[PDB]
């Protein structure tokens, strides 16, 4: 998974 | 507008308590009426806008994947309905909605009265993470025409914060993780997420002594969330 | 009836997807519509049914708490408007809707066409489930006849159990277990949950040699449940 | 907190 914000 | 009777200053309060109610969906509603009140938000209230929708569009984007996932496998020594594809489509238009009322409150008029640097980058940060939600799920003609207005967005955003802000400021961080993760996964850019994320972090470690202590805990994380992509990617 | 132009079986069919994707609101209206199709649910039917209003009403009585929570500050030293109370009212009716709607559904018809005693205590546990739910909430005139609604569903389901069903039966463990709850904090009788989960608690222990192994998980599950609640109340 | 199923 790719984390963001 | 059913927020149109009450005071901008209770719309406020009650997103706070919504906030730790943890009801975001009413969060996002009481600010989605605190921006209708027509005067711009402060630095509290941007964050108290962005969460709310974060976490309504979070939570439909999860079900979404769940969703597509028990479709796709329906699609390959697979048994036959439409009930899949239907409740999929029914959570996708739930998802697309939502991420158009965000668009459209930008639009009118957040983004155009925007004068500081710090508001003017949150803002287009918002505008390329709903236009990125809206390309996780497109498909059709559209879906080429909604990456390049992610991109745009973010593209703006970049500019702006390279040129106004420092490079360990919160918000050009977490523009730069976000547009690294459409490099990554939307725009089939897999080297140029590598490159922004490294030149991003390293900027900050080199940046950080100026910083006071415990007042960049917000940076901190962001930039571990950029260590924990590279680590994933590379 | 948003229901009534969809077949029966795909609404148990989206139901299952709804759970599948933590989507609790849709798959509680998906077997709303599926009782109102006038036939009897299945064992597993009843099950779709209950844990979908559960987890609604679990994360409004959530919220309601840390609202309430709020609200008691605010009335203790404390400076003064009335948002925390609206919204706290507001969270309230919603919730108390939803306890009306599966009210409504128990006594339109799933009570009084159950004649087998699993479906029976089922039901019943669920209508003195969610009349505890509004007792939690009131705080006027009707307080008391709301708490012996639930006491007398809930001793009928006991009845029913008692007579009909084995002491590790996981519906008459759920039922003594949340029986016992509401004589703690709902009705004030500390002593009576804890001579209740202590009974049910060791009856379901002397009988489980009759049981074949990884076939009660739920009734283990619960057994645990109610040796908790006895190790915080005493 | 009181456990309930
Ligand atoms: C919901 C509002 C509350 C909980 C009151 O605040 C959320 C947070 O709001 C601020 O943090 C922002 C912020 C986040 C920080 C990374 C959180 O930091 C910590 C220590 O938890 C996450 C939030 O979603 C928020 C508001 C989002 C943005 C993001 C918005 O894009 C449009 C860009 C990066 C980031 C910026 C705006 C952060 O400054 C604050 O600096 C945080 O406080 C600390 C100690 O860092 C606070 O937790
Ligand atoms: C949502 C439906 C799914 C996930 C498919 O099933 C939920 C569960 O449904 C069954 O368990 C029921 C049941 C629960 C069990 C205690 C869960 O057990 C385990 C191992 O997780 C919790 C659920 O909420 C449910 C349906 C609720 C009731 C409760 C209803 O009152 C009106 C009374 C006690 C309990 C009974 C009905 C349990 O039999 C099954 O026996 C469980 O399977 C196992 C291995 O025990 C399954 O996890
Ligand atoms: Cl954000
Ligand atoms: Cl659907
Ligand atoms: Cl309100
Ligand atoms: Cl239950
Ligand atoms: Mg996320
Ligand atoms: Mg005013
Ligand atoms: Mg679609
Ligand atoms: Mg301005
Ligand atoms: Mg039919
Ligand atoms: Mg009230
Ligand atoms: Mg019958
Ligand atoms: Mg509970």
């Amino acid at each position: 998974v790719n984390l963001s914000i | 507008g059913a927020m149109g009777s009450m005071e901008r200053a209770s719309l406020i309060q009650k997103a706070k308590l919504a906030e730790q109610a943890e009801r975001y969906e009413d969060m996002a509603a009481f600010m989605k009426g605190a921006v209708e009140k027509g005067e711009e938000l402060s630095c509290e209230e941007r964050n108290l806008l962005s969460v709310a929708y974060k976490n309504v569009v979070g939570g439909q984007r999860a079900a979404w994947r769940v969703l597509s996932s028990i479709e796709q496998k329906s699609n390959e020594g697979s048994e036959e309905g439409p009930e899949v594809r239907e409740y999929r489509e029914k959570v996708e238009t739930e998802l697309q909605g939502v991420c158009d009322t965000v668009l459209g409150l930008l639009d009118s008029h957040l983004i155009k009265e925007a004068g500081d640097a710090e508001s003017r980058v949150f803002y287009l940060k918002m505008k390329g993470d709903y236009y990125r939600y809206l390309a996780e799920v497109a498909t059709g003609d559209d879906k080429k025409r909604i990456i390049d207005s992610a991109r745009s967005a973010y593209q703006e955003a970049m500019d702006i914060s390279k040129k106004e802000m420092p490079p360990t400021n919160p918000i050009r961080l977490g523009l730069a993780l976000n547009f690294s993760v459409f490099h990554y996964e939307i725009a089939n850019s897999p080297e140029e997420a590598i490159s922004l994320a490294k030149t991003t972090f390293d900027e900050a470690m080199a940046d950080l002594h100026t910083l006071s202590e415990d007042s960049y805990k917000d940076s901190t994380l962001i930039m571990q969330l950029l260590r924990d992509n590279l680590t994933l990617w590379t």
